[PDB]
């Protein structure tokens, strides 16, 4: 009565959704990852800084 | 900034677990075939019991 | 710096995959019993067919 097929199916749902998100926003995340730090500095906040 | 940090935190996990879909796919195919066999065995057991 | 970035890229994968240990342990046990039954059946077949 393992009934793990439901658990494995949930894992598939999560993992296929992850793959779909990778396809959807893979390029955007790759372009964001090398210059993420900029988000911490907002132009006017640079003067207030 | 915080949203981007969280997104870059999750994204490697997403990439890490995406490849497991296909290994998971055969896993559930085998598991469900096993469950079909288990259901058949249970049905046949009950069938003879009487 | 590059090594640090690589290490913190590993850390997401490291924890996520390390979480997989125990489910794989039962899978290994099941597969071991499968192999044992395989050898048992093969042996019995050989002795009969002799």
């Amino acid at each position: 009565l393992i009934d793990r097929v439901e658990e494995v199916r949930e894992e598939m749902d999560e993992a296929q959704e992850a793959a779909r998100f990778l396809q959807q926003h893979g390029s955007a995340l790759t372009k964001l990852e090398p210059m993420v730090a900029v988000l911490q500095s907002d132009p006017q906040q640079h003067e207030q800084l | 900034w915080q949203s981007a940090r969280e997104l870059l935190r999750d994204w490697p996990s997403q990439r890490h677990l995406a490849d497991r879909v296909q290994p998971l796919r055969m896993r559930l195919s085998e598991l469900e075939q096993r469950l079909n066999n288990q259901q058949n065995a249970e049905r046949l057991l009950s069938e003879f019991c009487k």
